[PDB]
RNA sequence: CACAUUCCAACCACACCUGGCGUGUGGC
């Protein structure tokens, strides 16, 4: 009877976490589902358990189209001058009343659906609450390890699931230990895990900076680029808005103060902390620090640019994998070109000649 | 504790529960063939005083009701046929079924 | 190789420690099984392995060895001995060990210890003939723990008040009564740093129960000793384990004629944990608490006393209060005055966002006259006298102002005659 | 120093039932 469901909707352990009007909602889809499963024919009802003054009562919606299938739950848009509509959507009856809701298949419905619908809402208000904290690096212990994804624990029931792109290639986890990365994505309608957190990112090298730099912060040392290549090499451009502040002594630290720690917190990454310039010769140059530049060639119609490297610094230009020029071509974003050695060592002066 | 007649049988899948109404017991005209469970007679085995928000939290969530034995009875491994009559009788004092 | 210099070093260096044994990749494991591998790497070339760690007993007779890594938890790096060494050395649950001890051998996975080295850093000797704890009788404190500091900072302040506001002594049975968000966490910083800049002899011990990891990594980095701590990782279970364990540590120290000062925080989380761990006993009051469920927390901060021949155990509680929770406020009641100490914190005086923010009037010490001297006593009283008849907040900026023109306490003490 | 063991991702071990005795009746 309606007593046992005050009994159950004050008998909740989670009793805000669950008010009571989504109780008597989620109670209610029970009671439709039961209903629907009762009846072989498809017909939506709803309830209306009237949560405090009384118990509950069944009817019958239309969902109103054009159609005819399955006609107890059809009725033409214009039906609307017999049995008091004066409508056009939206017309509903009260027909049927007073089903049951208390029987063996009613009652495991019922259950099932409450599991379902309180695992759902728990999990969706646990996402939506640090939902506003998106961008930030979180502490939190790794719940489960696996070779596609990662489960994290942020405290209070708090579920989050970092996938395999999120994860270094070398990247190393163990239910115990407290990797802390940051937030970036959030469905709250995702049917499992939807709490993501990266630590791949640019971006969490930037709350990296924030957590451990005093400039950034402040906005008098912006960061403008970053590359990756995880746990291989970050390179990013950070600018100083001021003059009298260098990011070789402020952003890298005290001889490899500040770079270490994120390169720790990284796994290892080199991280080449570069200034940002207004010119796209000395960020290209900046990219592909450190280094001998001594060629230049843009192309504004096709977006490329030539630097012929000097004959002998190779692996200092291109280095394992070509990250040094692969990093600067996802730096700026133009297609960067290094092939001439000795000859063509311009491609301005010479090519053009 | 006293036994109880109720429908929350663990250890169990819902297949051989599919018999059982709501009150726990087989319903009128159900077929059975082989040991099946046509009536949910549980027992507790330890201690008393399970509240009844914690007995529908672990009839919704949580953990499985412990002090239930199992105790359950089931008709002998070779009868068969179909159940046509079910009487059951109160003492004056315990609270009667929906199926009384 | 010894545990302790394992135990001292960041995972980093554990990983260049394994790198330089010529191990897998370990970047995956735990710290303890890093530490585990090192030191079967170690034994391997034929080396014997030195380690520490607090003993705990179960029901099964045999002793585990914890470390202070994991909290005093089950692990990989704890020392396992038979119930035959206890017998013999009469061991017992909180009496920290030190010795030889080897990796597991075969068939084994845990360490076990080969010969005790120092006990409680004690030879078994005078261990052996060790005190009872219940068997002691408790005292009261003249030995006066000055709280002041003498450099006279900004923060400083917080410390110098209690000195005028409420003494601390050895063995004091000490409770914080305040409502969350109210500077409680810096308040402990600033008696952990003061005690042991003015009193480096005495043990420092804090407990960090039901707490977040930020505050855990801060605290575990600004106390100047060793420190425990607990986050809400896991249930009930390791808290109550920790409890124990640190009120045995405690026991068996202040045995030893040790003088531990030990900081809880927060004791209504302790209630809480030992009020879920154990069964009801078919009898609940108001707030949902089981009536004898609250008799581990009595009895940890009963444990604070004064030892006649020598030795004290200072233990200073905070409780939580103004949450909401009828069940905390039951639980205050619980502890209305059950100690000696009560440091009463008002968010009222904190909303007007003043540092510290002393309720005087209700904050105050039982038995005083036999903690200070004489002058210093009727000091006090004068200035109690003085702001009793004014209010709170107007009192609080008073005596700031009057501290903040003065450095040491005389000064304020002349200024008010 | 030595004896002896060492308490926990699926699961192996933690299973399943009244002729005690009598009487009555019926059948071969």
């Amino acid at each position: 009877m309606n007593k046992e469901i005050l009994a159950v909707v004050e008998a909740v352990s989670n009793e805000k976490a669950l008010p009571r009007e989504k109780i008597f909602e989620a109670l209610e889809s029970a009671l439709a589902t039961a209903t629907k499963k009762k009846y072989e024919q498809e017909i939506d009802v709803r309830v209306q358990i009237d949560r405090k003054s009384g118990d509950f009562d069944t009817f019958r919606r239309w969902l109103v189209v054009d159609e005819v299938t399955q006609p107890t739950k059809e009725i033409t848009l214009e039906a609307a001058r017999y049995e008091d509509e004066s409508l056009n959507l939206g017309d509903y009856v009260e027909d049927q009343i007073e089903s049951v809701t208390f029987d063996r298949i009613t009652t495991q419905t019922a259950k099932q659906v409450i599991v379902q619908k309180v695992r759902e809402a728990e999990r969706a208000m646990v996402v939506d609450q640090f939902r506003e904290h998106e961008g930030e690096i979180i502490t939190g212990v790794v719940k489960k390890v696996n070779r596609d994804n990662i489960s994290l624990d942020l405290g209070n029931n708090a579920e989050a699931v970092i996938l395999r792109e999120d994860m270094l290639p070398r990247e190393n986890f163990r239910p115990g230990d407290r990797v802390r990365g940051v937030l970036y994505s959030v469905r709250p309608e995702a049917r499992g895990a939807q709490l993501f957190v990266t630590r791949s990112k640019p971006e969490m090298l930037i709350e990296l900076f924030r957590i451990e730099v005093p400039e950034i912060g402040e906005e008098v040392i912006e960061i403008k680029a970053a590359a990756r290549d995880p746990g291989s090499r970050a390179k990013i451009a950070v600018k100083t808005n001021d003059k009298r502040i260098d990011p070789v002594g402020a952003c890298v630290g005290m001889r490899g103060a500040r770079v270490q720690a994120v390169s720790t917190e990284l796994g290892g990454e080199r991280i080449d902390i570069v200034l940002w310039d207004d010119n796209p010769a000395q960020f290209v140059i900046n990219a592909m620090a450190p280094a001998d530049v001594a060629s230049i060639v843009v192309d504004e119609d096709k977006h490329t640019m030539d630097i012929a490297v000097e004959a002998g610094n190779l692996a200092q230009a291109i280095g394992r994998n070509g990250q040094n020029v692969r990093l600067a071509s996802q730096l700026s974003g133009w297609e960067l070109n290094v092939m001439t050695v000795d000859d063509l060592q311009a491609k301005h002066q010479a090519e053009a000649h | 504790g006293p036994e109880e007649i109720t429908a929350d049988i663990p250890n169990v899948g819902e297949a051989a529960l599919s018999k059982l109404d709501e009150s726990g017991i087989v319903y009128i005209g159900a077929e059975v063939t082989g040991g099946d469970i046509l009536v949910g007679k549980v027992t507790p085995k330890g201690e008393t005083q399970l509240t009844p928000e914690e007995k529908l939290l672990r009839a919704i969530f949580g953990e499985k009701a412990s002090d239930v034995k199992d105790s359950s009875l089931r008709v002998p491994n070779g009868v068969s046929g179909t159940v046509i009559d079910v009487q059951v009788f109160t003492r004056d004092g315990v609270e009667k079924d929906k199926r009384a | 190789m010894n545990l302790t210099e394992l135990k001292n070093t960041p995972v980093s260096e554990l990983i260049t420690l394994g790198e330089n044994m010529g191990l897998e990749n370990l970047a995956r494991m735990r710290k303890q099984d890093i530490i585990f591998a090192i030191l079967k790497q170690h034994a391997k070339s034929g080396e014997d392995i030195f380690g520490d760690g607090v003993l705990e007993i179960l029901q099964d007779g045999f002793g585990f060895l914890r470390s202070a890594d994991s909290s005093y938890l089950a692990g990989p790096d704890d020392i396992y001995v038979s119930p035959s060494q206890i017998r013999r050395f009469n061991l017992r649950t909180g009496d920290t060990i030190s010795g030889k001890i080897r990796p597991p051998k075969e068939g084994e996975r845990y360490f076990a210890l080969l010969k005790v080295n120092e006990v409680n850093f004690d030879k078994p000797e005078n261990a052996r003939n060790k005190i009872l704890f219940e068997n002691l009788t408790p005292l009261h404190a003249n030995s006066r723990l000055r709280m002041e500091r003498g450099n006279g900072s900004t923060e400083d302040l917080t410390a110098r008040v209690l000195d005028l506001a409420s003494p601390i002594g050895r063995g004091q049975r000490g409770l914080i009564v305040a409502p969350p968000k109210a500077g409680k966490t810096m308040l402990l910083q600033n008696i952990a740093q003061s005690i042991a800049y003015n009193h480096p002899d005495c043990v420092l011990m804090v407990l960090l129960i039901d707490e977040r990891p930020e505050e855990v990594t801060e605290m575990q980095r600004l106390v100047k000793g060793e420190v425990v701590a607990s986050t809400f990782d896991e249930p009930a279970s390791r808290h109550v384990q920790v409890a124990e364990m640190v009120i045995e540590k405690a026991k068996r120290l202040v045995e030893h004629k040790k003088d531990v000062i030990i900081l809880l925080d927060s004791i209504t989380r302790l209630a809480r944990a030992y009020n879920t761990v154990v069964p009801a006993s078919g009898k609940v009051l108001t707030g949902g608490v089981d009536a004898n469920a609250l008799h581990r927390p009595k009895r940890f901060f009963g444990a604070a006393r004064n030892v006649e021949e020598g030795g004290s155990l200072t233990i200073i509680a905070t409780a939580l209060i103004d949450t909401g929770s009828k069940m905390d406020e039951v639980i205050y009641e619980e502890f209305k005055g059950t100690g000696n100490m009560e440091l009463h914190l008002s968010r009222k005086i904190a909303e007007k966002r003043v540092f510290p923010a002393i309720d005087y009037n209700r904050s105050g010490t039982r038995k005083e006259e036999l903690l200070t001297t004489q002058e210093e006593l009727q000091k006090m009283w004068i200035l109690r006298k003085i702001i009793h008849p004014m209010g709170e907040i107007d009192a609080m900026e008073f005596l700031i102002n009057k501290l903040a023109m003065t450095k040491t306490n005389d000064d304020f003490f002349e200024m008010m005659k």
